């Protein structure tokens, strides 16, 4: 009998999308459902010159506003029925109008099975269209989303002082660790694994019909970047593809971040047994990041994202605060999407049927 | 870099094009009109009047793929947008109904039409030199002279089966004169939009206005706007034999050549081929055949829809592709 | 129900090609492939449309809410 | 002083909720267990639970 | 005879992964070949009403046709004939009504009947029509049910296009939302020139190991080419052997990997990507009867179609498995707020 | 005379003249990339890239970064002459083969 | 069936691990003052830092 | 106005307010409405 229980007012339940062209602390709102969910702002000094077009643009215009409260208390003066344009005109300082959800606003989302406490993180706000409550997928994995399907759960808040509290100690940016371990708990996912282990691959060689375009995609437009002197010369100016990872974490002279991390990776072969440094491996395996540039080793999900205390993110965050990992995490993300597309991965029925010889060793052992 | 490509048995390589000054130390292949005039060449397979077929050798896979993008969407067309209705009391639903007239393709030029404007009020936006009215009325009667026995709805019953060419374009507002030279047919009268039976009735009339294939389907000029580049089959080691007889019976049968009375195969007409990569899981031909295709080389592709020639989408494509260049250079950079 | 004027993915007009198909399999005997190959349509898309496809308006006619 | 700095920063804060957390931190690894039977001993002498 | 009333689609599916929004069970879709008819539906609902005779010898009448000042009819009944009823071919969007139902208001309990004048008093309480799109009224009914009682059913039906929000199945337990609809100028084009219509991750097979949807492409592939609907029946069926021996003399691949060009570079593919069809189906649960929002007070704004049947999965409220949450957090004006 | 249809950000240029970028609403892959190669047929140009940011948008960020003495709003002027060049020579040579066939 | 038991463990065990915070003179105890513990851990270091 | 139709013969009657409510040929007991004759708008998209 410890049921649900209590009725919220200003919320929402709607299905869930993939969109990582958005950044982390952000969740798009749909403008179907940000026209009912108001928030309350008292107008001061620093708003009346946007509160009166605010409520001049009117209810159904969704930069505007649906009620409006009077500083004496006159009544609920709704902005349906009549009392047009000349009532943002008086606008005395004690009113309190209901303004649409709009950009930037925090917000706070949640998902019914509430297992722990990275189950109810709080976003920022962006109007879009169709109506879906789309979201991250670095930031999918704390809320246990498999999408298929789901919904969630979406509040507002109504006051100045449980807004200020669900962005500092709540906010997405500032619980980048599950207290259960201190681990990384919300970082890299799976599509963004694969499109980092086939850039980070030995094979590859790019070019600047290529490189640029690469810098480009991952920070859509305006960044400056300093293209480093190529791995490759006089015969073909070729740039490996750790050189982009290595440029994506600091991009020019102006970031200070220097990372000086390294650790070995997922499924790894021993050297020769002799060799004295762990890197001499068969395989890529074990990565040297020296200067936020790496000098080996692919980017798989041990080094890059989800997991052990020695991934990339976590180190940027430890030592450069949150806001430089939730940069590094946007500028994959938007990376990985847009070369993985352009590159081809598929597996068929050719990837799975034993070359004749397996079937000789089945029918033996 | 490394030039005509690899097909290998897993991958595929060579596939950026990096022709720019600064791909090696010597600042090789600038810009240069008067080099890529004398480079640039066409050639002309066949020339339908729903069909076109040519190739372009020497050009970058960027400025031909633009070609093929603005094809479907930026070249505009007409289609039907509007369907008012009268008395439908058929089993087929006036949505349903009304998506299929607007797929149908008509056959009038689109450079006598004008861009219609969204703003004015919906008394004023159609006018004589905007829009294409097209009107459907059938009724379904049984047929008195009914057969022996009852076989199928074609007999039996007097027009039961609507088709495309029951769209009779009406003379609108004062420009008559101007499509009595060409009135506007459906490309392909034959659609059966609708099946009757006695006591139904289809009364409605249709809007056509000009659009664009980036807004919808039914404004794409072109059904199917495609390219593919020439493949080639570099043979070393000629040996011959029954092995170059099992070497013919892996591909299509018009694209290598067996020598008659003579010595060892060959390739002959190469642009038939459909690559598989059949020939390389076998183990006996390893070092012995060398599937790629040129990157340069272009097979551009056009069936259209039926409301134009096929060799004016190529030329208008190009005209459109060169005009929204010249619209940005001419507009001020505001900060 | 009907036979769906354009194609899905390309778009080439195929609901023409509808009663020529049913022309092509009673009378001149063929098998589908070779009476659908003699028909126009080469690619295995908009061969689809013709060869996977139920005609549902015959028997929703029957139950004509008219006279009868 | 990266030492020291990792150091005074690794303390627990006061106010914090640290009863609340570790509640947390338990029943959630328990929802996740399927069956998996083990033995603390040889060839299957004992069901532990 | 499942092959006489069928449910899904035979889509086109290009096994690869596209735009990033495809990450975990999510597929992208084709614009111009949803504008071209993959895909589109539509919904039927039924909203009957009885006329009651009640005790003291009277009715409840419907009526209608009311004007006011040359407005032939008013905006809330321009859907309404002379009857008081909805006729069949007109649109409904909000609070306009399609049926105009009209009780007396003395004849709630039973005064006795008596022969003085007062059946001249009615309380009109029609049904009004609320949703966020509008719907068509096809079919309008009136029957006189067993005890000689009044009954009018009417129909609603309304079309609906796939958008995002709207899942689909693979006839493998593949489900998945849709992620975005994509131009058709994207999408890349194995020379011939057929555009995917469904694209689809293909990291759903390992962790799933549905590995007979990839025999599924193989023989539907090799089934549209020679003109044979093939059989994919269970201990047999096609085998895999001459099914790629049909694929194989048609000039495609053996294992169903084409080359295709890309959409939006024009250069290969750098890998290989598996093609074919798949019989892909739409379910139930589209977001336009699931999006619900409230702001104050009972009655809901943004109300869902009441079909939920055994389903109640909370809904707009704040569980202690939630209370439990932020106190971990250690925000204490939250909990006041919310 | 348009000012909407192209723009110049503010917190992304750096000074007199190199490293500028760009803002075209109304516009996809198309020029895009058509615009991508001929500005990196300049000797005088590292870094020309374009990007859509968001797809349900009608918006293009296009960066040109350049080495010395020729500013970017110069190497945008440069690289969009050369595209009207190139469409003059293609639909010259496809006209004389439709025509003499 | 174990969306059945999707929190009942948590939330049992959330019943006394709750009003449990760190003063400010570094030592965890219950909502009466009635002190549990006089240093987090033995060494009051922050799990989560 | 024209409101009635026959589910089975298809007999097009119209009858007044309280009129016994059924067919005047066959006797059957329900009975539908025909589509109006007002233009209708709809969108080919
Ligand atoms: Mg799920
Ligand atoms: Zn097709
Ligand atoms: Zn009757």
């Amino acid at each position: 009998g410890n049921l649900s229980g209590k009725r919220v007012d200003f919320s929402g339940r709607t299905v869930i999308s993939p969109d990582p062209n958005l950044s982390i602390d952000e969740v798009a709102v749909p403008d179907r459902v940000a026209k009912v969910l108001t928030y309350p702002e008292k107008v001061t000094r620093y708003n009346r010159h946007k509160l009166q077009e605010l409520i001049v643009n009117g209810p159904n215009v969704h930069p505007g506003a649906n009620y409006l409260l009077k500083r004496n208390e006159d009544a609920r003066r709704n902005l349906r029925y009549g009392d047009r344009m000349k009532l943002a005109k008086n606008l005395q300082i004690g009113d309190v109008v209901e303004r649409h959800l709009e950009d930037g606003d925090v917000v706070l989302f949640n998902r019914q099975p509430s297992l722990h406490r990275l189950s109810i993180l709080s976003h920022y706000a962006k109007i879009r269209p169709w109506r879906t409550f789309r979201l991250n997928e670095c930031v999918c994995t704390p809320y246990n989303a498999d999408f298929d399907g789901d919904e969630m759960n979406l509040h507002v808040p109504q006051t100045e002082e449980a807004r200020a509290e669900a962005i500092n100690l709540m906010g997405v940016k500032n619980n980048l660790l599950t207290p259960k371990s201190g681990e990384p708990i919300i970082a890299a996912t799976q599509d963004f694994i694969t499109g980092s282990y086939l850039i980070s691959h030995k094979d590859s060689f790019y070019d600047r019909a290529t490189l640029t375009q690469l810098l480009s995609m991952m920070s859509d437009g305006i960044e400056h970047f300093d293209i480093p002197p190529p791995a490759i010369m006089k015969p073909y100016y070729l740039w490996t593809g750790k050189q982009v990872f290595s440029l994506l974490i600091k991009p020019n002279h102006n970031s200070p971040v220097v990372i000086n991390l390294d650790a070995k990776n997922k499924v790894f072969v021993p050297p020769k047994s002799k060799s004295l440094p762990n890197e001499m491996s068969q395989n890529d395996g074990f990565v040297i990041i020296r200067g936020s540039q790496i000098l080996s080793g692919v980017m798989d999900k041990s080094v890059l994202g989800d997991g052990k205390k020695h991934s990339v993110f976590y180190t940027i965050l430890r030592d450069y605060g949150p806001q430089e990992a939730a940069n590094a995490m946007n500028r994959m993300a938007k990376l990985c999407a847009r070369f993985l597309g352009n590159r081809g991965f598929s597996i068929g029925i050719n990837d799975v049927t034993p070359a004749d010889d397996l079937k000789q060793k089945k029918e033996e052992l | 870099m490394s030039n005509i490509v690899g097909i290998e048995y897993n991958r595929v390589t060579n596939t950026t094009s990096t022709d720019f000054p600064g791909f090696s130390k010597d600042a090789e292949n600038e810009w240069n009109v008067e080099k890529f005039k004398k480079d640039f060449e066409v050639n002309i397979s066949s020339l339908d009047a729903r069909e076109a077929n040519f190739d372009l050798i020497n050009i970058d896979t960027s400025i031909a793929n633009a070609f093929r993008r603005i094809m479907i969407s930026e070249v505009p067309s007409v289609a039907a947008e509007y369907v008012y209705f009268f008395n439908n009391t058929s089993v087929i639903q006036d949505e349903v109904l009304a998506h299929r007239i607007g797929l149908v393709p008509l056959k009038v030029d689109p450079d006598m039409l004008t861009w219609v404007d969204s703003n004015l009020p919906d008394d004023e936006k159609f006018t004589d030199e905007n829009t294409i009215v097209l009107s459907l009325n059938v009724k379904c009667t049984r047929n008195p002279d009914a057969p022996k026995g009852s076989t199928d709805p074609k007999e039996l019953y007097n027009n039961a089966h609507v088709y495309a060419r029951d769209l009779k374009f009406e003379p609108q507002g004062r420009q008559s004169t101007t499509f009595a030279d060409c009135p506007v047919v459906p490309a392909d009268p034959d659609i059966l939009l609708a099946k009757l039976r006695p006591g139904q009735e289809i009364s409605l009339k249709a809007h056509c206005i000009l659009g664009i294939g980036g807004d919808h389907a039914k404004f794409s000029p072109v059904s199917t706007a495609s390219y593919r580049l020439l493949p080639q089959i570099n043979i070393l080691q000629p040996i011959k034999g029954e092995s170059a007889r099992r070497f013919q019976k892996c591909f299509p049968p018009g694209v290598i050549g067996i020598d008659e009375g003579s010595d060892e195969a060959y390739v002959k007409d190469a642009r038939k081929d459909t690559v598989s990569r059949e020939v390389l899981r076998y183990e006996e031909f390893a070092d012995k055949v060398k599937l790629g295709r040129v990157r340069n080389h272009f097979i551009f592709n056009v069936e259209s829809a039926g409301a134009m020639t096929p060799e004016e989408i190529f030329f208008k494509s190009v005209r459109i592709l060169k005009n929204k260049a010249e619209y940005l250079k001419n507009c001020p950079i505001t900060q | 129900m009907i036979v769906p004027v354009r194609c899905f993915s390309c778009g080439k007009v195929v609901g023409d090609k509808w009663e020529s198909y049913l022309n092509l399999l009673q009378e001149d005997e063929l098998d589908e492939g070779t009476a659908l190959s003699r028909l126009g349509l080469k690619r295995y898309c908009c061969r689809r449309m013709i060869l996977t496809h139920v005609d549902l308006i015959e028997k929703f006619l029957r139950y004509n809410p008219l006279e009868k | 002083e990266i030492a020291l700095f990792k150091y005074r920063k690794a303390r627990l804060e006061p106010g914090t909720a640290i009863g609340a957390i570790g509640a947390q931190s338990i029943g959630e690894p328990g929802t996740q267990m399927t069956l998996k039977t083990f033995h603390f001993a040889g060839v299957a002498s004992m069901n532990v639970t | 005879d499942y092959d006489k009333l069928p449910a899904g689609q035979n889509a086109t599916v290009a096994v690869m992964s596209y735009s990033g929004y495809d990450i975990e069970d999510a597929l992208v879709l084709n614009k111009s070949s949803i504008d071209r008819g993959f895909g589109r539906c539509e919904t039927r609902r039924k909203t009957t009403t009885v006329l009651k005779r009640y005790a003291n010898h009277t009715q409840d009448i419907i009526g209608g046709m009311r004007v006011d000042e040359n407005g032939d009819p008013i905006w809330q009944h321009q859907s309404l004939g002379p009857d008081g009823l909805g006729e069949v071919g007109m649109k409904v969007q909000s609070g306009q009504i399609y049926i105009n139902k009209s009780v007396p208001t003395n004849s709630a309990d039973a005064p006795n009947p008596n022969n003085v004048n007062v059946q001249t008093q009615y309380r009109e309480a029609p049904v009004i029509y609320r949703g966020p799109e509008p719907s068509h009224i096809d079919q309008v009914m009136m029957s006189v049910s067993d005890n000689d009682q009044a009954l009018i059913k009417v129909l609603l039906r309304q079309n609906r296009r796939p958008e995002l929000g709207d899942k689909f199945s693979s006839r493998h337990g593949q489900k998945g939302v849709c992620g975005i609809i994509v131009k058709q100028e994207d999408m890349p084009f194995n020379d011939q020139g057929i555009v995917p219509d469904i694209i689809m991750n293909p990291h759903g097979f390992p962790s799933r190991m549905t590995v007979g949807k990839m025999i599924e492409l193989i023989s539907g592939k090799a089934g549209v080419l020679n003109g044979t609907l093939e059989y994919g029946t269970c201990f047999g069926g096609s085998k895999l052997e001459d099914m790629s021996k049909i694929l194989v003399d048609q000039g495609f691949n053996y294992s169903g990997k084409d080359m295709l060009y890309s959409g939006i570079t024009g250069e290969c593919l750098q890998a290989y990507i598996f093609f074919g069809p798949i019989y892909y189906q739409k379910l139930k649960h589209m977001v336009l009867d699931k999006m619900h929002a409230r702001a104050r007070g009972p009655r809901a704004v943004l109300t869902r179609q009441p079909t939920e049947g055994r389903s109640r999965d909370g809904g707009l409220r704040l569980g202690e498995m939630e209370r439990d949450c932020v106190i971990a957090y250690g925000a204490s004006q939250l909990l006041l707020e919310r | 005379p348009d000012r909407e249809k192209i723009k110049l950000l503010t917190q992304a240029t750096s000074e007199d003249g190199t490293s500028a970028s760009f803002q075209i609403v109304e516009e996809d892959h198309t020029l895009g990339n058509a615009l991508r190669y001929v500005i990196m047929k300049n000797p005088d140009v590292e870094f020309c890239g374009y990007s859509i940011p968001h797809p349900s948008e009608n918006l293009l960020n296009i960066r040109i970064q350049t080495y010395g003495e020729t500013t970017a709003v110069d190497a945008l002027q440069k690289g969009l002459k050369d595209l009207m060049d190139l469409c003059d020579v293609v639909e010259s040579k496809f006209t004389e083969k439709i025509k003499s066939m | 069936v174990k969306t059945a038991e999707t929190g009942y463990m948590s939330r049992r065990l959330m019943k006394s691990l709750e009003d449990l915070s760190c003063q400010y003179d570094n030592t965890v105890r219950t909502s009466a003052n009635g002190i549990v513990q006089f240093t987090y851990g033995g060494d009051g270091l922050d799990p989560l830092e | 106005t024209l409101k009635y139709i026959c589910a089975e013969c298809s007999s097009k009657l119209s009858l007044s307010r309280t009129d016994a409510v059924r067919c005047k040929d066959c006797g059957h007991r329900i009975l539908l409405k025909a589509r109006t004759k007002r233009l209708v708008q709809f969108e080919a998209r």
